[PDB]
């Protein structure tokens, strides 16, 4: 009943632009008492308590992730695009490592090829749609950091104090390829204008390299984890490589 | 003469100062059409 | 012939706000949609002749 | 129906069809027929 | 076990009990009529264009901004948008009525296009066997709401014979799945074909 309450307070906040003052507290309210449900399910499961490890698996809370699923893929990609988010964004994603993490201690300690694996995976590949969005989401903020530190930047920085332009950092990822055609004008749309000469890409960098760290961390310990448990399946073959 | 002692009072509900408010007259429609004897015998069909 | 009266003035006063009709929000035009329904136009009328 | 016959009044002991392969004393489908 | 998105289904009333159903003519006589089929061993119950595929399923909070601007299973209070098979085009709520009793109810047809500020039909639960949230499981007795209208699609009785309508009367329905996810290039049935060896044909009195 929390799942979908809160996505329809997203289907209220799809059309407009911005969040305001208390769309954004009740907001905050509506997941600290989610965090603290996560933290009380995930310990009926820590011990590897088998008599509620198969009685997990088949209640309903699988389709309750998928929800779940939906909005983490569309909410941070449209708090990313106003430097007063990002509080709530911090507080966002430890959210989404507190669901993980029990979703690590539901498959621990099964057999190598067990059905709680089996059936670990075809949520990843009935929300295939949206999780390559936060899939996607680790690179764009990942690669950038490579890209910026790169050679090839500064045959493009004129000015002192590294402002590059919004018409200068587009044919600059242009030139270095290993980006795609529609990302690099989200990317546009991340920064900050300040009468258009600025995008400081000092900040820009690592103003999303800390607070997505340890839940970037987790999800390298789900696919590995699902992979040398179940191998020889080929859709997992087809996520890890994205 | 029942509803005479009811419906006076459902007027004081969605009626504000000469404005009907908005958030109160949505919910009262949907009631008493989800039962339709709350309308008379002549509105189903005299 | 009171009952049916002071039914209908609620069902007058339950109707949206005419500045709520020049934007075109789905539930204040469909409410309308409903209340003229209900009662037709030349019943009202016969009433007040 | 041995011809074809009214829609109206084609009972299940007058016409009933039955594809097999030959003749022996004799949910989601399997899939057999291509 | 379920209900599913993009399978084939039948609507299937009964009401003097039978078996009925909902079959449209399409390109002339949009208004829907409907269909026995209690009557199966004697005569064959024209069924072929009383089936409806599904394509939409989605909450009644979600389709708001898309009136403003693949596979959903389906729960009990969502939305749904159900399109003819055949006549390809989309069943809907009307604005007219030919009642002839002033009895305040719509009368159900079809529409061509899908702007759906009325061609949606929400679901809901019977009694409290089940409730709000959970999922349709196959055969159950369910309440279809007009989102425009607001009223019950529900079977007429005492105008003489009896034909569907669109008023405030509870009216169970069925939901009886006729056909889902096909395999490549086989053979199921309500389809057409040939019929090689240079054919099978009739003549154009014609017996």
């Amino acid at each position: 009943r929390l799942q979908e309450s809160i996505s329809d307070f997203y289907w209220y906040y799809s059309g407009k632009d911005v969040i305001e003052e208390q769309g954004k507290r009740n907001f905050s309210k509506a997941m600290s008492v989610a965090k603290q449900v996560f933290n009380s399910l995930t310990e009926y499961i820590q011990g590897p308590c088998t008599g509620n490890q198969q009685s997990l698996a088949h209640s309903r809370l699988w389709d309750a992730v998928v929800g779940f699923l939906h909005v983490f893929a569309h909410m941070m990609m449209k708090l990313a695009q106003d430097s007063s988010q990002i509080e709530l964004l911090k507080e966002l994603l430890d959210l989404q490592k507190d669901m993980v993490v029990m979703l690590l201690s539901l498959l621990e300690g099964n057999v190598v090829n067990g059905m709680i694996a089996r059936q670990m995976v075809d949520m990843l590949v009935e929300s295939s749609s949206n999780v390559e969005m936060i899939l996607k989401f680790f690179d764009m903020f990942l690669k950038l950091k490579d890209i910026v530190g790169s050679e090839a930047f500064q045959d493009y920085v004129t000015d002192p104090r590294g402002l590059i332009s919004k018409k200068d950092f587009q044919k600059a990822m242009d030139s270095q390829k290993q980006f795609t055609g529609p990302e690099i004008q989200f990317l546009l749309s991340c920064s900050e204008a300040d009468e258009n000469e600025m995008i400081n890409f000092e900040e820009f960098a690592n103003r999303f390299q800390e607070p997505a760290r340890d839940i970037g961390f987790n999800v390298a310990v789900l696919l590995t984890n699902l992979s040398e448990h179940v191998p020889h399946d080929p859709r997992l073959r087809n996520f890890l490589e994205l | 003469c029942g509803g005479e002692r009811y419906l006076d009072f459902l007027r004081f509900a969605v009626f504000v100062n000469g404005e009907s408010v908005e958030e109160n007259a949505n919910v009262v429609v949907r009631l008493l059409i989800r039962k339709p004897e709350c309308f008379g015998p002549a509105l189903r069909g005299s | 012939m009171s009952f049916y009266a002071a039914l209908i003035d609620l069902l007058g006063r339950c109707a949206p706000e005419m500045h709520l009709i020049q934007a075109g929000k789905g539930e204040a035009l469909r409410i309308r949609a409903i209340l003229r329904s209900l009662v037709p136009l030349d019943d009202l009328v016969g009433i007040i002749s | 129906a041995l011809v074809v016959v009214d829609a109206c009044k084609a009972h299940t002991k007058a016409t009933s069809f039955c594809f097999r392969v030959s003749k022996e004393k004799l949910g989601m489908g399997p899939p057999e027929i291509k | 076990q379920f209900l599913r998105t993009d399978d084939e289904v039948v609507l299937q009333c009964s009401a003097e009990q039978l078996k009925l159903c909902l079959a449209a003519e399409g390109f002339g006589n949009r208004l829907c009529f409907l269909e026995p089929t209690s009557n199966a061993q004697n005569v064959p119950p024209d069924l072929a264009i009383c089936c409806f595929t599904l394509e939409q399923s989605l909450s009644v909070r979600a389709l708001q901004e898309m009136l403003a601007n693949g596979h959903r299973t389906l729960l009990y209070g969502h939305a749904i948008l159900l399109r003819h098979a055949h006549s390809r085009m989309y069943l809907s709520c009307l604005t007219t009525s030919r009642s002839m009793t002033d009895k305040l109810a719509f009368d159900v047809g079809l529409q061509e296009d899908a702007t759906g500020e009325a061609c949606w039909w929400t679901m809901h639960p019977a009694s409290k066997q089940r409730s709000e949230g959970e999922k349709v499981r196959v055969g159950d007795d369910l309440i279809l709401v007009s989102v425009s209208s607001e009223r019950y699609l529900h079977l007429s009785t005492a105008s003489g014979e009896l034909q569907v309508d669109a008023s405030f009367m509870q009216t169970l329905w069925n939901m009886n799945p006729i056909c889902s996810c096909c395999e490549e290039g086989y053979v199921t049935g309500g389809h057409v074909l040939r019929l090689f060896h240079e054919c099978l044909t009739i003549s154009a009195q014609r017996r």
